[PDB]
């Protein structure tokens, strides 16, 4: 095919692989998930410890933007990074001008116009990462899931990155036997085990677990880091339904 | 296979600029245009190529054009790109006129012309004119002149010149006849004696036809340019060899 | 009419002797008939052994200074390391105030 | 095919630039159109085709009107036309109207719209425009004009022509059948004739789109007490007028 | 292949493409520039061969930039004439700037420098030139004689030549011209131009230009009879042996 | 055989060839070599001209960028001509700024960080020239700090300091016997017939003072371009040697 | 038959979500000489083996300052961590002027990661072909990074890159525990870099002229030990 | 050999199909969408599938409200119409504020047909593979209903259709419409206009609709509004017996 | 202001111009010239402000020569004063006007016609049998209404200015430190180094 070289062009179908090739690359990353209790949302990310000599602790995967936005992603790193500094202006610059924290949706269009923008022109390539993100605002809590293409949409909870099926198999489950929104508490809990679970395609590589969360309750409408006890408390009231 | 000739900006393993000679190819399917010089005033003929029934031809021109009140061309070649030349010769005309309160020399402005052409030549992403001039004009600095330029940017004077179709003929002819000190109604009359000869069609019809002259005396201690009529024409056609 | 000038009075003093330099200046620091602080510092060192020192209004003096500072800082960087000969300083110097001498700092320095 | 007809900066050895060609073969494509010159009057004709019936078609022009004075028709790519229109429609004010108090002669407007059928061209990174135009209008000192306007450019005067797929014959039929007398109404039958042969479809009022220029009417203003401002000259034919004249052939 | 492009190296390390526009200023006539020890001489050829044109304004080849300089090229014409007039126009803004007139090595420099500038870049294509600039520096009296290419290279001479059948006039040249001592007369020096040319003029002082510069920006062109008058006493000699 | 194309490709081996061949460009360059002495630096060039029209000095290989700075160049002359102009601007601006002369390597590093402008595309940035330089320097030197140096500028963007080192068509054997020869003990004149006798021998033609310009820089007096009769006798007074061993 | 019409540019993904140009561009990080960085929790260690041309030529440094508190050691194209280690000094001094704070190391990292990144989504141009250790000394003790062209910066507690780097990372792997709690004491910190270098070397073994030495840490800043200083560890 | 790579060459019978690509990508939609006209509003209607368990449907539709009386649906990718959709939602706010007035539906959607064609000759980006569908009620016109392409066309309809079933949805309102003789349908208030198309749709498909399979909104007399959840199935009600 | 005349003749152009130079107090130069050849038969004198004066004499200067190298042929002064004129002209509404005053005389070898030009700094050009600017006219202008002739030979004018001049020294406040003359004519230019060695 010649049509998989630019990432401009459309097959005779319709089809922009250059796209299609970015999420390939995106399902390989790490896998994250994202959880949407009553108000507020978890948030969660797998860590890879290649060797022993790794601080740990450190080398963090979430981004705060603003202070009450919660945001993760699988794929290239580096993409990653980017894809949120835009998005630290773009809020920014938002509340400059209208006072009040910038809307959870609204934020979401804003990243995908941008993302969207990347597979407009060939001069430049497509992010290649999936972003998981929200928030409570003024309309509570929302979350969303934005893609390679800029597609996106708002979500009950999800997940990207190598295994993310069984993420979302034992995700659909939390849904039909709760449907009327999870825990505060108990969603961080459920979290640090829906991760586990999914790691059994990286099995022989020992992991480090990572979770944050936002909630207009437990964190009071800011978004913060999920450290000290209720963070072991999760790991093992999940390392105990692992057996 | 692979061959030098892809644009203007390279040059052949030996020096060619083969985008250049093509343009000037272009000139060879263009109607037949005469310049004769003479010891008092200098012809224009040129021989309308494209044809149809329906073609209004006794209002508008399409060979014969005045640049300057002392100064007329031939053209032949690309239309549009004739167009482009001939006006941009018309400000810079101007503007002597109007910086020197003079008007411009004719060499100068067959040369300002010829250094635009020039240009087209040597800079990516530009092609060369498509046009041929024949520049015929008079100044104090050398009386009557008779000027010639081609795409490559190139410019000469000569005595009795001709460009376009069978230029071979027409150039043959008049190399032959032309006496050197020949009166203007005896160029009027080689201008036919030898596009008549280097033509087609069954007959020579005057529709298919534009002169011009330049001439000037003790009479109007200036010049008088004319651009003969339809009408002038058919007639000094018949004064000849047309019944 | 806003008037971007100012002077905090204050006076400074350098001596050359036959192998060794001193630079004093008084701590006052003032606003017309009144007092800002008792104490507040008008003579620094700025590395590789030189001490300087630019007096009228406050903040240009302040500004050089850093500015200065952060200059000697690149000439190591660009430089290996090399030592600022003083005489070397106040070449760089001048340009640094000539730099605006269309908006020219209201100030009298000394190195 | 060549390695030349695929840039607007190249020669072919013969000399023939090529993308411009095949931008012209958009153009030998479109649907049949016409323009007849009569003595006291101009006529532009155009057929339409209806993707389907479900669709409104007296919501799109065809014969567009330029300056009181100058209306225009094509054939070829639609979609560059209805802009290429506006684009023409403000060049005649901000290059004429703007600097010499009145509205532009045909012969200036059509070379100031060649001029920007021109940039097309000379320039890769953009493709030049799949139409090809007829202008008629007229202008005191010039009388009636008719012109045509390709994409390469270059424009021409005519009396009579057509452009388009039914144009080889219909360029034969109009050769035939004029002559420098032709009062308008008889252009505008002549006209109609030839949109005949022209068409497997219909021949109703709303398949049917020409105007044509001509008298003026001192009614279609919108005002009176200026005696000089005296009416547009260019009227484009409802869809009444139109089958009445079909009647009498 | 290598030779597509200004911006790349061939493995061996050489651009083709500049070499190329060399393989121009071959196809144009010859000149030949030559200097004595109070004068310097420029010698070019007319490409005499399809003419029943004008005569009035033919041009000659050689051109003044300043009062005390002038110019001769080889190769490209139209590309040429851009040169000359950059050149010019130099020539009078470095008196605009620094009173004095500029010197022989500094307008080379500038045209050199131009031609190089062509070549950086792409979409843009080398002078297809080659040129030879002689003169005197102002209130100096030592000649001067310098050559450029289309690559941006200068250099001087004692004499030398440029254009199709360069390598024959050359020769002679070579085993002619006394290193040690110079043409010491402006008529000698310019016998010795003419008599190189008169190995690729295919005879005929109708195919000859000889312009004669000196010191004081004093220049001057040739005439026809002139010129003939050497062919002349330079075809006796020929085979009076 | 395909990733040799492109400035800015690298090759599967993490290569960037455009810029190797670069370097193969100076190779073709005459033979310029320069020794350093706890006395001073020395730099020699073999001239080759193509005739004996031509006039010696016209060919700048040898050139001095400041009082106390000189350089020899090989490869591409047009590409050496804006080097040498960057360089002499930069030893002069840095004077005007400090009232002083700019170490040789901060020089050196200068003129290294303008072949590292090239580049076409837009990233980010902007360094207008789209290739490598193709060309090599010698700059010999002095200063207060690290006294005579000598150094190796390489289009690739980087440089070394040398002791002895040798460019152009022959740097291949004269940098062996260069390795042979070389001992921090010799002496300014030592050196120059060193210099002198490598070139004769991986030259070519018959070492005249015509084909080969000798050099040289000292904290006394600057760079100065040895004069013919000099280079000449240093020849003969070299040549004799020879004779019995 | 079998090509790769992926690799051509840095703006273009492979099938597999793969962007060969940027793997190329670490390909040569592995080409180039070996350097070691390890810290405990007092100070911070970079030890390089700087290599040569002839024997007349002079060794090419690879250690390089940024501020008191911080500096890093390269692998690779020398001119790109040029830039890089320059982009850095620059992003340190505004730091340090405007705030008045020191620059803290895991910033350095992103900024060095969002830097690198520009050069894998845009046409025209290559990625850096460098990778870096870093190390340095703000409010949270010492402190070393390791970033790759890839714009991936990652945190260690020592490592090595370069040709035969290997042995030198499985070496620190295990006296890991060991060296972590080198506290109070520079001269150990150091003894511990310079064992697990030598397990990469194969050629010939570390000389005056050829090592390279460099610390930073609770009450010493950034500075480097060159030649015959850094004796008392050969 | 590649004339169908770049969005600005000619087939040699001048075809640009890159542009004609464009147009597959409208369809892999695989969403259906008519829209008819009442007497006094305007109805659109379009299928809604929701393909998982996950997504929060409330964010999932391709109908958005440009202005406070015009409105808009998509048959293409959410990500290149959600772009447009912005684009046209701004043209609007300034037309607004540079005119005095509000802006009609049949000029936006020629703001956007010319704003795709510059798009597609200047050769600046890509052309977004969707179809716009214009509604509203004018206030010289009413009932209106304009439709935007890839190629930079549009027009005026009665009421048209759009997805991968053009001509069943069409033909099947061809012969209703062939009927009644008239351009429009009659019926005092939106309410039962509504049940018309859902009615004259499930006739082309073959499928029964529930209170979230289908999705649709109206124009009134200056008010334009989208269908609610839980209502649409209201009138699903009460056209389930006036069979 | 300094002194500037001229006045035409039978067949040439004579121009007269001060020679002191002043600034503030003292006079820095008794044998200035404020003339300047901008070709073989074409002289221009002038007078103005400190600066401006000589940047722009020379200036154009530049131009005309560029221009008859590249045409080979010589400007006539008609067709010079023009450009004068049209610069002078742009400069009036820029950001910093030159505030020059000038005289052009030259020889017109086409028409054999001596021609004088004068201009001032507001881009005001007339062609005069005699001219002056700045204070220059009111001590003069009579005495040349009263005795020129366009019949006058090179010989008579200076006689003439000789009277100017002597007029401009009895009553004119300002010691202008003496005139030099130059004369302009089918053979070129030359300079009567004997009003001055008189």
């Amino acid at each position: 095919t010649g049509y998989d070289l630019s990432n401009s062009v459309f097959s005779p179908d319709g089809r922009n692989f250059q796209v299609e090739y970015a999420v390939k690359a995106v399902e390989n990353g790490t896998t994250s998930i994202g959880i949407k209790c009553n108000d507020g949302v978890v948030f969660a990310v797998e860590k890879l410890i290649t060797s022993k000599l790794l601080v740990p602790q450190k080398n963090v995967k979430i981004q705060v933007v603003d202070r009450h936005i919660g945001c993760v992603y699988s794929g290239l790193i580096p993409d990653g990074r980017h894809l949120v500094n835009r998005g630290r202006e773009e809020a920014a610059s938002f509340k400059k001008l209208y006072k009040t924290p910038i809307p959870i949706p609204a934020f979401a269009d804003r990243l995908g116009q941008y993302v969207q923008a990347h597979t407009l022109y060939n001069s430049v390539r497509p992010f290649g990462v999936s972003t998981i993100f929200g928030g409570v605002d003024k309309n509570g809590a929302h979350l969303y899931m934005l893609e390679p293409s800029g597609s996106y949409w708002g979500y009950k909870g999800a997940a990207t990155g190598k295994g993310r099926q069984s993420a979302k198999a034992e995700l659909e489950k939390l849904v039909d036997h709760h449907p009327e929104g999870l825990s505060a508490r108990e969603a961080v809990k459920q979290a640090a085990k829906i991760i586990y679970l999914a790691h059994e395609d990286n099995k022989e590589k020992d992991f480090e677990l990572e979770i944050s969360w936002c909630s207009l309750s437990e964190t009071n409408g800011l978004h913060k880091f999920v450290k000290g006890d209720l963070l072991q408390e999760a790991i093992d009231f999940a390392q105990k339904e692992i057996n | 296979s692979r061959r030098y000739d892809s644009r203007t900006t390279i040059f052949s393993p030996e020096g060619r600029l083969y985008q250049v000679e093509y343009a000037l190819e272009s000139i060879s399917h263009a109607g037949t245009a005469i310049g004769i010089m003479a010891s008092d005033g200098i012809v224009l003929a040129a021989e309308r190529k494209v044809t149809s029934t329906l073609l209004e031809q006794d209002t508008s021109t399409e060979k014969l054009y005045k640049l300057n009140d002392k100064i007329a061309v031939a053209v032949a070649g690309l239309t549009a790109d004739a167009e482009i030349l001939i006006n941009t010769a018309r400000i810079h005309a101007q503007n002597y006129l109007k910086t020197y309160n003079e008007d411009i020399p004719v060499e100068i402005l067959v040369r300002r012309l010829s250094d635009i052409k020039q240009g087209y030549t040597q800079h990516g992403g530009l092609r060369p004119f498509g046009v041929s001039f024949i520049y015929a004009g008079y100044d104090d600095r050398y009386g009557y002149q008779l000027y010639t330029s081609n795409p490559s940017g190139n410019y000469t004077g000569w005595k009795a010149i001709s460009v376009g179709a069978n230029t071979s003929a027409a150039q043959t002819l008049l190399q032959m006849d032309y006496k050197d000190d020949m009166k203007v109604d005896d160029a009027i009359e080689l201008a036919l004696k030898t596009l008549s000869k280097t033509t087609d069609s069954s007959a020579l019809t005057y529709d298919r036809l534009e002169f011009a002259t330049i001439r000037k005396g003790a009479n109007d201690g200036e010049v008088y340019q004319k651009i003969f009529k339809p009408q002038e024409i058919k007639d000094i056609l018949v004064k000849t060899g047309i019944t | 009419q806003f008037n971007p000038y100012g002077d905090n009075g204050g006076t400074i003093l350098g001596i050359a002797g036959e192998d060794f330099a001193v630079l004093a200046g008084d701590t006052r620091n003032i606003t017309d008939y009144s007092i800002n602080s008792r104490y507040e510092p008008k003579v620094f060192d700025c590395g590789d052994n030189i001490v300087m020192s630019a007096n009228g209004f406050a903040a240009d003096g302040d500004a050089l200074v850093k500015r200065f500072k952060n200059s000697v800082k690149w000439y190591h960087f660009d430089h290996n390391d090399k030592k600022l000969s003083i005489n070397s300083a106040a070449r760089n110097i001048q340009h640094l105030l000539y730099g605006k001498r269309f908006f020219p700092y209201y100030v009298h320095t000394i190195i | 095919t060549d390695r030349y007809s695929f840039s607007l900066t190249t020669f072919s050895p013969s000399g023939k630039l090529g993308q411009i060609d095949y931008a012209l073969t958009a153009v030998k494509q479109g649907v049949t159109s016409l323009g007849i010159k009569a003595t006291n009057g101009v006529v532009i004709a155009t057929e339409k085709k209806s993707s389907s019936p479900l669709a409104m078609s007296e919501t799109l022009s065809k014969v567009s009107l330029l300056t009181p004075d100058i209306g225009a028709v094509y054939s070829g790519m639609g979609p560059d036309y209805r802009v290429l229109v506006d684009k023409s429609r403000k060049v005649a004010h901000t290059s004429y109207k703007r600097i010499y108090g009145e509205y532009p002669p045909t012969k200036l407007l059509v070379s100031e719209v060649a001029k920007i059928m021109q940039e097309a061209t000379q320039s890769g990174g953009v493709r030049p425009f799949g139409v090809s135009l007829l202008i008629a209008g007229h202008d005191e000192f010039n009388g009636f004009s008719l012109y045509q306007v390709d994409p390469s450019g270059s424009y021409f005067p005519w009396k009579a022509t057509a452009i388009g797929k039914g144009s080889v014959a219909a360029k034969t039929f109009l050769e035939k059948r004029w002559n420098d007398e032709l009062e308008l109404e008889d252009a505008i039958h002549i006209a109609l004739l030839t949109l005949k042969e022209s068409v497997e479809g219909e021949f109703n009022g709303d398949t049917i789109e020409l105007a044509i220029i001509g008298d003026e009417n001192p009614d279609l203003l919108g005002y009176t007490g200026i005696p000089t401002d005296k009416g547009p000259r260019f009227r484009k034919l409802t869809s009444q007028e139109i089958n009445d004249r079909l009647e009498a052939l | 292949g290598y030779d597509r492009a200004l911006s790349i190296f061939s493995p061996d390390g050489h651009i083709f493409q500049v070499e190329y526009a060399l393989e121009a200023v071959k196809r144009g006539t010859c000149a030949v520039g030559v200097k004595g020890k109070n004068c310097v001489v420029l010698g070019c050829e007319r490409r005499s061969t399809l003419k029943l044109q004008d005569t009035r304004i033919t041009p000659s080849k050689v051109s003044k930039i300043d009062s005390h300089v002038v110019l001769s090229f080889s190769g490209l014409n139209a590309d040429s004439r851009i040169l000359i007039e950059k050149a010019r126009v130099e020539a009078q803004s470095h008196r605009l700037t620094l009173e004095d007139p500029v010197t022989v090595e500094y307008l080379t420099r500038y045209v050199a420098g131009v031609q190089q500038r062509y070549t950086q870049s792409g979409g843009v294509r080398p002078f297809g030139v080659s040129t030879l600039i002689a003169g005197f520096d102002p209130r100096d009296d030592e000649p001067k004689l310098y050559q450029t290419e289309p690559s941006g290279i200068y250099s001087s001479w004692s004499a030398q030549t440029i254009g199709r059948n360069s390598k024959t006039v050359r020769e002679f040249l070579e085993k002619n011209y006394d290193r040690k001592e110079p043409p010491a007369t402006v008529e000698e020096c310019v016998k010795l131009t003419v008599r190189s040319l008169l190995e690729v003029v295919q005879t005929g002082a109708k195919n000859i230009e000889i312009t004669v510069v000196k010191p004081d920006s004093d220049i001057v062109a040739l005439s026809s009879e002139e010129i003939n008058q050497y062919v002349t006493q330079i075809e006796q000699e020929k085979q009076e042996q | 055989s395909e990733y040799d194309r492109g400035v800015s490709t690298f090759s599967p081996e993490g290569r960037l060839f455009q810029v190797e061949y670069s370097l193969e460009a100076i190779k073709l360059g005459s033979t310029a070599i320069g020794i350093a002495t706890k006395e001073g630096v020395v730099l020699g060039v073999e001239k080759r001209a193509t005739s004996p029209l031509l006039e010696s000095d016209s060919i700048e290989k040898i050139v001095e960028i400041d009082r106390h700075i000189g350089c020899a160049m090989s490869g591409l002359t047009a590409d050496a001509r804006s080097m040498i102009e960057h360089a002499r601007t930069a030893a002069v601006t840095h004077n005007l700024y400090y009232d002083e002369d700019i170490n040789v390597e901060s020089l050196t590093q200068s003129v290294c960080d303008l072949a590292l402008r090239f580049g076409e595309g837009a990233s980010g940035e902007e360094r207008l020239m789209s290739r490598p330089f193709g060309v090599a320097l010698l700059i010999a030197g002095h200063d207060a700090d690290d006294g005579y140096q000598l150094f190796h500028a390489e289009p690739s963007g980087t440089f070394y300091r040398y002791n002895a080192k040798a460019i152009g068509s022959g740097s291949e054997g004269a940098q062996a016997e260069l390795l042979n020869e070389w001992h921090s003990s010799l002496t300014l004149k030592e050196a120059e017939l060193l210099v002198l006798k490598i070139l004769k021998q991986v030259m070519e033609e018959k070492l005249d003072e015509n084909n080969a310009q000798l050099s040289c820089i000292t904290k006394q007096d600057g760079f100065k371009i040895y004069d013919n009769e000099k280079t000449a006798e240093l020849i003969k007074e070299l040549k004799e040697k020879e004779a019995a061993e | 038959m079998f090509r790769n019409n992926y690799d051509g540019d840095t703006v273009t993904f492979s099938p597999t979500g793969r962007l060969f140009q940027v793997e190329y561009a670490l390909e040569a990080i592995k080409q180039g000489s070996v350097t070691v960085g390890l810290r405990s929790n007092t100070h911070a260690v970079l030890v390089a083996l700087k290599r040569n041309a002839d024997e007349l030529s002079s060794y090419q440094k690879k250690i390089i300052k940024c501020d008191e508190h911080m500096g890093l050691s390269l692998a690779g194209l020398a001119p790109d961590a040029r830039v890089l280690s320059n982009y850095l000094r620059q992003q340190c001094n505004y730091s340090s002027l405007v705030f008045n704070r020191k620059l803290a190391v895991e910033r350095a990292g992103h900024l060095l990661c969002d830097k690198a990144q520009k050069n894998t989504q845009s046409y025209g141009g290559r990625p850096y072909g460098v990778g870096l250790l870093i190390i340095g000394y703000d409010k949270s003790g010492a402190h070393l990074l390791e970033f790759q062209p890839s714009g991936n910066v990652t945190e260690l507690y020592g490592t090595a890159i370069g040709a035969r780097s290997q042995g030198a990372k499985t070496y620190l792997e295990r006296t890991l525990d060991t060296f972590i709690k080198i506290d109070g004491n520079p001269d150990e910190l150091i003894k511990a870099g310079v064992e697990a270098i030598s397990q990469s070397l194969r050629d010939e073994s570390l000389t005056v002229d050829n090592l390279s030495i460099a610390i930073v840490g609770k009450d010493t800043p950034f500075t480097i030990y060159d030649g015959e200083a850094v004796a008392k560890y050969i | 050999a590649g004339y169908d790579r770049h969005i600005t060459i000619f087939s040699p019978e001048g075809r640009l199909y890159q542009v004609e690509y464009a147009f597959k990508a409208t369809n892999q939609t695989n969403i259906n969408s008519l829209a008819v006209r009442g007497k006094d509003c305007t109805v659109v209607i379009s299928q809604k599938k929701v393909p998982d368990k996950l997504l929060d449907p409330t964010t999932v539709s391709y109908i958005f409200c440009i202005s406070r009386t015009i409105g808009m649906v998509v048959n293409g990718p959410i990500p290149d119409a959600r772009n447009a959709a912005l684009r046209a939602k701004a043209e609007a706010a300034e037309f607004r504020y540079k005119y005095g007035y509000d802006m009609p539906c049949d000029v936006l959607a020629k703001r956007m047909a010319n704003l795709s064609q510059i798009y597609t000759q200047r050769a600046y980006m890509r052309p977004l593979g969707v179809i716009l569908t214009f509604v509203s009620v004018d206030e010289e016109l009413g009932p209106s209903i304009y439709k935007t392409d890839p190629a930079g066309y549009y027009v005026g309809y009665k009421a048209t259709a759009t997805g991968p079933k053009q001509q069943e949805i069409t033909t099947n309102l061809e012969n209703h419409f062939k009927k009644s003789k008239i351009d429009h349908i009659n019926e005092e208030s939106w309410e039962k206009v509504v049940e018309f198309a859902i009615t004259h749709m499930i006739d082309a498909l073959g499928t029964e609709f529930s209170k979230n399979d289908l999705e649709v909104g109206v124009a009134t007399k200056d008010k334009f509004f989208t269908l609610s959840a839980e209502n649409i199935e209201e009138r699903l009600v009460a056209i389930a017996e006036q069979d | 202001m300094d002194i500037i005349l001229g006045i035409r003749v039978q067949d040439s152009v004579i121009l007269a111009s001060s020679k002191a130079v002043t600034r503030g107090i003292s006079v820095l130069k008794d044998s200035d010239d404020k003339t300047r050849q901008l070709s073989p038969h074409t002289l221009m004198s002038f007078a103005g402000e400190a600066g401006d004066t000589v940047q722009f004499a020379e200036y154009i200067q530049a131009n005309i020569q560029l221009y008859s190298i590249r045409e080979d042929y010589e400007l006539s002064p008609q067709a010079v004063s023009s450009f004068v004129r049209q610069e002078l002209a742009k400069s009036i509404r820029s950001r910093r006007p030159y505030q020059v005053n000038v005289l052009i005389g030259g020889y017109d070898k086409k028409k054999n016609k001596p021609e004088l030009y004068q201009i001032d700094y507001l881009g005001t050009k007339v062609e005069l049998p005699y001219g002056a600017h700045g204070y220059s006219g009111f001590y003069t202008f009579s005495l040349l209404d009263h005795h020129y002739r366009p019949d006058m030979t090179t010989e008579e004018g200076l006689d003439l200015l000789k009277l100017c001049v002597q007029e401009l020294e009895k009553r004119m406040p300002m010691d202008f430190k003496g005139v030099i003359v130059k004369i302009v004519d089918k053979d070129g230019i030359r300079q009567v180094d004997d009003f001055q060695a008189q």
